[PDB]
Order: C-alpha cells, then sequence, then structure tokens
RNA sequence: GCCGCUAUUAUUGGGCCUAAAGCGUCCGUAGCCGGGCCCGUAAGUCCCUGGCGAAAUCCCACGGCUCAACCGUGGGGCUUGCUGGGGAUACUGCGGGCCUUGGGACCGGGAGAGGCCGGGGGUACCCCUGGGGUAGGGGUGAAAUCCUAUAAUCCCAGGGGGACCGCCAGUGGCGAAGGCGCCCGGCUGGAACGGGUCCGACGGUGAGGGACGAAGGCCAGGGGAGCGAACCGGAUUAGAUACCCGGGUAGUCCUGGCUGUAAAGGAUGCGGGCUAGGUGUCGGGCGAGCUUCGAGCUCGCCCGGUGCCGAAGGGAAGCCGUUAAGCCCG
C-alpha cells in the first residue's frame, strides 16, 4: 500500500479470520483485558504497540472480539486517549526531526520531497479529523507550532 | 475457492512453557516483539522477519 | 519552441535543428529591429 | 483510459471540451469568426460584375500543357482585382476591355480553383449582359 | 480506486461466459448485487447463486449456465419514465424483447417488463442479453 | 450557403506505441468519481392528480371546394417547461450510527549505485626536480604541422596538481522522473515482506497553482590536469568555412543563484476489477532436503518487482498479450 505516492500494489498485511465469537483457548476476560490495556498505556505504550504486545505475550486476538470495543475507546473512558490522533502524531514527529535535518543539511533535496509528502499526509489527516470532529475547526499544521507541540 | 476465498493467516496462537518457571503461556508465532515470560522475564520467541525463533517450548502446543 | 516530430523526419525536409537555427536568427533581427533601432 | 467526465453530473464539463474543440473544427471556426466575409472580395455573393482591366494567359500546372485563357477583372462593389477564367474556345476573343462581365465561381473543392488552372477562383459567365456560352455557340451576339 | 462494484461483478460474469467458466466469485458483494442476479435467475440467464460471508462485505458464488452473451452496467443509472423503455432498450439490446435491462424502483429491483406492466417507472443499472 | 454525407467534434458514438495527439515528473486547491451494513429524511428520481405552457404550424381520421393541394370538425402532439397537492423510497443526496476489505499509522528482521555531509584511499594522466641514455618522437590512408640536440621519446627516484572511481557490473538494484557505482562513519527519505497491531473510507483524479528537473548557457567568485566549441596552423580536395592531424579559448570541476529546456522515449497519463499460463531473475517470507553447519547450496510455495515466450483475445499491421496496445469502472 505503497499507494499514495509510491503506486506500488503491495499487499503486506493482516488476515483476520471471520469470527463471529471470540477464541475459546483465550484466558482472558473484557475486564482484565481492560486493565491490561490501561496498564500498558500508563507505561506509554501506543494503541497499536498495545495490541501487538497483547498479541504476542498475552495472546489475545482483537481486543474488540474480546471486549467488545476498541483500544482507544477503553483509553478514552479511562481518560488516557491521546489529545491529538496518533498517526497524527507520529507523522508530525517526523516531520520535526526532517526539518532539523533539512536546516543542517539544505541539498537533501530527495529528503526534502519526503518532507513534503509527509506534510501532504498530515493535511490529509486534518481534514478528515476537522470534519469529523477529533480535531478543533480551527486546528492547522505549522511547523513551529508543532514542533512546540512534539515538545 | 482455494487460497484466495476468504483470505486466513499462516501464523497461529501456540501455547508454550517456559524452562525457567514453567508456566504455560499462550503466544504468536509472528511477533514483533521479543516475548518474555509474564513471572520470569525469559524470552520465549525471538522476534525475526517473519515466524519468531522459539526459545522454551519443550511441552508445546498449538492452537 | 513546440515540435513536431513529424518535422524531426527528413523525407523531403531540411534538419530541424537548423531550421530552427534560421528561425531563432530571424527572431533576433525582428526584435532587435523592433524595440531599440 | 475512459473519456474525461461520464459522470452524471459532469455536463458542465463535458459541454466546455466539446466547445474547446469545436474550435479545433476549421470549418466550424470560419462560420463563426466570418473570415470568409473578412478574406472575400466578392462579399458573400454568389456572383459579381466586373470591369474587364486585361486579357491573358496562365500556363497548366506540370503535367498538363496548355494556357488558358483569362482576364484581370475590377470589381465594382469594392474596386478590387480577381482574374477569372473564361470558358469555351473563342471566348476571350468574344471578350473585350472594358467590358461589364459577370463573376462566379468556378466550381473547386473549397470554393477554390479548379483542375489543372492553379491560382483562378472564378468564371465569367455573361458579358455585357449576354451569356458568353451563348457567344461561344453563335446565337445572342454581344451588343457592344 | 474502486468505483461500482456492480460493474466489476457485471463485467467479470461477461469475461467469464466469454471463457467458459462455471463459476464466478464476485468479492464486495451487496444487496444490490444480490438483486441483479435475483432477477437474472428468474429470467433464466444465470443458475444458482449464494451468498458466502466473511468478515468483510461477503462474497457471492455464481453458477452460469452459458445464456449470456454481454452483461453490464448502465452506469449514468439513467433516470426512465414508464414510456421511454422502447428508447433505452433500443440503445442497450438487439431485439425487442431479447434480453433484460435491470431497473431500480421505489417498488424494488425489477426488469423493464415488470416495471412496464406496473406502469412504474426508475432508474437503469444494468443489462443482460 | 445550410443540413446530410461526417463515428471529419463522437452523450448516444472517435481516437492519442509506430499515422494528428499522454503535460518532463510529481504534489495538491476547486470540480468530478467514490467501498459495505443499519436507521431516518424525502432534495433529486418515479407514479397519480390539479392549474398553465395562445392560435397558426405538425400527425391522424372525417367532411367541403371534381379529387388533391387548400379549408373546416374532432382527436393527438409541440412549446426547455413552470407550478399546486398526494403517494412510493430501490438508487443518488443530506443527517446519524456500525464495519473493515481500499488507503494511512506502527512494529519487526532484512534489501538497495536513494540523497546530504565529513574523512580516507586507488590507479591513470600532466607539470617540476634529479639520474640515465642519445636521435628521434609523434601522428596518418600517406604525410606534414608540432616536440626534440637548452638533450626529447624511453627508463628510474622524488614532489606537486586537478579531474575521475575501471574489472566485479548483470534485460541486476534504488529512485516521481531527471538520475544514482571506490571505501568508512554520521544524518536522512521511500518502498517490499511478515503482521488475528492501530485508525476507521481518511480514497482517486486534478482545472488553476506549486516543487523537482540531463546537458548546455548566463551572473558573481574560485579552480583549471585531461578533453575541448570558437579560433589558429598542417593536410585532403576541383573546392573543403568540414571529416583526419597538432594546438587551443570558453566550458567541463567547486560555491551560491538564474535559466526550466531534451528522441526528458516504455515515443505507451494515473487509479481499480476481470480474462490460460510457462520460464527466468531481484527482494522478503514459509516449508522441505543437503551441507565444509556459512548472512551457505538446491527444490517447491506466497507476496511484491523486473524480463523473455506464449494460446485465447486484440489490432492496419508491426506487434501487444495478467508489467495489455483486451473487457469494465472513473
Ligand atoms: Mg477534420
Ligand atoms: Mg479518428
Ligand atoms: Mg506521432
Ligand atoms: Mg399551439
Ligand atoms: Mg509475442
Ligand atoms: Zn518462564
Amino acid at each position: 500500500m505503497a499507494r499514495m505516492h509510491a503506486r506500488k500494489r503491495g499487499k503486506s498485511g493482516s488476515k483476520r479470520p471471520p469470527r463471529t465469537a471470540p477464541p475459546t483457548w483465550v484466558e482472558y476476560t473484557a475486564e482484565e483485558v481492560e486493565g491490561l490495556v490501561v496498564k500498558l498505556r500508563k507505561e506509554g505504550y501506543s494503541a497499536a504497540m498495545i495490541g501487538t504486545i497483547l498479541r504476542d505475550q498475552y495472546g489475545i486476538p482483537s481486543v474488540k472480539l474480546i471486549t467488545g470495543k476498541k483500544i482507544t475507546k477503553i483509553l478514552e473512558e479511562n481518560g488516557l486517549a491521546p489529545q491529538i490522533p496518533e498517526d497524527l502524531m507520529a507523522l508530525i514527529r517526523k516531520a520535526v526531526n526532517l526539518r532539523k535535518h533539512l536546516e543542517m543539511h539544505p541539498k537533501d533535496r530527495h529528503s526534502m520531497r519526503g518532507l513534503q509528502l509527509t506534510e501532504s499526509k498530515i493535511r490529509r489527516l486534518v481534514k478528515y479529523y476537522r470534519r469529523t470532529g477529533k480535531l478543533p475547526a480551527k486546528w492547522r499544521y505549522d511547523p513551529e507550532q508543532a514542533k512546540l507541540l512534539v515538545r | 475457492l482455494p487460497k484466495n476465498l476468504i483470505p486466513m493467516p499462516k501464523s497461529r496462537f501456540l501455547r508454550v512453557k517456559c524452562i525457567d518457571c514453567g508456566n504455560e503461556q499462550i503466544v504468536f508465532s509472528n511477533p514483533s516483539t521479543t516475548v518474555r515470560c509474564l513471572v520470569c522475564g525469559a524470552t520465549l520467541v525471538e522476534p525475526t522477519g517473519g515466524k519468531g525463533i522459539l526459545k522454551a517450548k519443550v511441552l508445546e502446543v498449538l492452537e | 519552441m513546440k515540435r513536431r516530430p513529424r518535422k524531426w523526419k527528413k523525407k523531403g525536409r531540411m534538419r530541424w535543428k537548423w531550421i530552427k537555427k534560421r528561425i531563432r536568427r530571424l527572431k533576433k533581427q525582428r526584435r532587435k529591429e523592433r524595440g531599440l533601432i | 483510459g475512459k473519456k474525461a467526465p461520464y459522470g452524471e453530473f459532469a455536463g458542465r464539463k463535458l459541454k466546455l471540451k466539446r466547445k474547446k474543440f469545436r474550435w479545433s473544427d476549421i470549418r466550424y471556426k470560419r462560420r463563426v469568426l466570418r473570415l470568409k466575409e473578412k478574406s472575400d472580395p466578392l462579399e458573400g455573393a454568389p456572383q459579381a460584375k466586373g470591369i474587364v482591366l486585361e486579357k491573358i494567359a496562365v500556363e497548366a500546372k506540370q503535367p498538363n500543357s496548355a494556357m488558358r485563357k483569362a482576364v484581370r477583372v475590377q470589381l465594382i462593389k469594392n474596386g478590387k482585382v480577381v482574374t477569372a477564367f473564361t470558358p469555351g474556345d473563342g471566348a476571350i476573343n468574344h471578350i473585350d476591355e472594358h467590358d461589364e462581365v459577370i463573376i462566379e465561381g468556378i466550381g473547386g473543392p473549397k470554393g477554390g480553383s479548379m483542375g489543372d488552372i492553379p491560382g483562378i477562383r472564378y468564371k465569367v459567365v455573361k458579358v455585357n449582359r449576354v451569356s458568353l456560352k451563348e457567344l461561344v455557340k453563335g446565337r445572342k451576339e454581344k451588343p457592344r | 480506486t474502486l468505483l461500482d462494484p456492480l460493474a466489476n461483478a457485471l463485467s467479470h460474469i461477461t469475461n467469464s461466459e466469454r471463457v467458459g467458466k462455471k463459476e464466478v466469485y464476485l468479492k464486495p458483494a451487496s444487496k444490490l448485487m444480490g438483486e441483479v442476479l435475483r432477477v437474472m435467475q428468474e429470467n433464466g440467464y444465470i443458475g444458482e447463486f449464494e451468498f458466502i460471508d466473511d468478515g468483510r462485505a461477503g462474497i457471492y458464488r455464481v453458477q452460469l449456465i452459458g445464456k449470456i452473451n454481454k452483461a453490464g452496467a448502465i452506469k449514468p443509472r439513467f433516470p426512465v419514465k414508464a414510456r421511454e423503455y422502447e428508447a433505452w432498450e433500443k440503445r442497450f439490446l438487439p431485439a425487442f424483447e431479447f434480453g433484460i435491462l435491470i431497473v431500480s424502483t421505489s417498488q424494488g429491483v425489477m426488469t423493464h417488463k415488470e416495471a412496464i406492466e406496473k406502469g412504474i417507472g426508475g432508474r437503469l443499472i444494468a443489462y443482460v442479453y
């Protein structure tokens, strides 16, 4: 899914099997699963990393299957969900680090293009999240404000 | 009908026990993180590009 | 310039590079006698 | 790819593109900008009247060998000189100078030249109010 | 990107019929694909269709019987009053009652024949002959 | 002259590798196109009905001038339609909610001449110095210009200089394209694979607009070995403003800017689905076997790239042919 700026037909990904009900081999209930989610967010892990750890260590496939809820739903219930969304945050951190690189390296135009594409993605997601309310309407990407944000 | 209808995982969840504590623990065969025993801190599977390399499963199951 | 591969062919033609160069010399003369002399 | 706008709510851009490429149609362009009317000495007419200035002859293109007779003619509505071909065999002898002559199109593909006559667009039809065909076939002698 | 699973389904059927396949699979299923297949079964162009269910939008397994020459979507889903089917037939079909134009109406998804006998128009979405 | 002919304006219904024609490449604003389920609304849409859309003109029948044309009676149509209500709700739209297949984020082990910056090297070439050794060297189709007896070419030991990174090196790889090859370190971009990770349609295309963009050229400042437009000489030739030879300025290199062109070519715009495959090769993964137990070798399978061939199919043909120039959706 290099699509969107590279147009390679990559198919790497997950293959969730159709599951109307949770697996019987699973030990944990919805409640303790939620507790683990909250524990790991306090340990400082993003939701993606939380699902990864619960898949690899605790053998939990699809917190959604188990609890009926999503990880970010659990986080916002326990008052721990991130202020701005994670994917946007990640892009912004990338862009800031790259801004720094490019100030010390002005002739790296290929990395400059990578920055341009990164900020394009940012703008797209900002548009969508303004439209859906996950950001204020007046929110807008800016490099310096984003630097303060990350920091 | 075969191999693209209902694309199904090749990975498996599998039950292992550590050599040190002996606690049975479910894990994933294709981990992105080094999996540690919940009791001892022992690595049960070390991550790779694909199927993780398994330590400490001498009594094993797979679901 | 806008160019034409058709013009780049040579079946009944002079070479396009040189046609082009002639055109540009003419244009230069005209520009020259237009604005200042 | 599949052509431009095919959507149900794309009629605007569709109309626009068809107009854009009608202007690549040269017939439409001539009709709509009225280029013929601007460059025509006959001023959009099927016929015209003119004064014969001189009688001349024109060489057929390449393969044919002949001297097609003609006349330089000054048209009255605008004072403009055009050359007209005199069909027939002794037509150029039936025609004289300072004579009033009627000027049709010669036929020809794009309202233009015809046959082995390279650059003549017009025919003589009447001479001092008498048809050149009848003058040539002998009947209906000329007034002046 | 993906746009109109229905057109994709119909083109798949068309190409598979050209090559003599007995069964096709239509992957981004829809209630509309299902209604169109219901109609195509009833008018005898396909055989038997069944909805397979994944966790995704679902698949249709469709057993053919060699009775399709051209099946396609009328994609500008054209509004059609109850007295214009003659013209749309002449555009999309080869003879006077040969194939079937599928029409979405307020009273369901129907053929233009049933629409005519009900005196109701709608929107054209597909043809099959 | 208009229509037709003309599918030579193409909504129906055209084409863009080689015939006219894919922007050099990318990014993105409007616009247009938009995955699946549920609920609602009922704006488009459909049905029914009220009021209007003059008459003439058009179609039809019937009547009157002998028939007809013409005229009248009546039925219908025409006017792009507009409007008042009622009903339906599949599709579209609008609103709300759910989803995860498309896309984005993340993680992991790998790959790669992706880029930038620094350092360290490799021959080769040219100049200077010193030693040797004397009579030619060079170049050509053949010669000459030129260098050389102040010691040349050749050989040897040192020093300096600027460019450039051979063989390995491939229908190889990376990159949007342009383009990118000595090694080492640092910063950095993007992709593939694996993934019961997260988000939850966030997507496509993109008018206009912006960014990048070979060589060459220009401004300024440096550097300048080799090559070398212009120029200068030697030949050749009927001529020779050239091809050949000897030199040689700009330039080629660096810094910062402008220029913004190319057979910038896959002469093939981008996305998505379908339509036999075979055989290579790169990368990742899986499974087996072998092993000198090697980031190893061989076989098979999956994904993604890159090639050849090829039935059907397509096409004017050449040729294309699951990396379409095929069918469909934009
Ligand atoms: Mg034409
Ligand atoms: Mg054509
Ligand atoms: Mg061409
Ligand atoms: Mg009327
Ligand atoms: Mg072939
Ligand atoms: Zn343990």
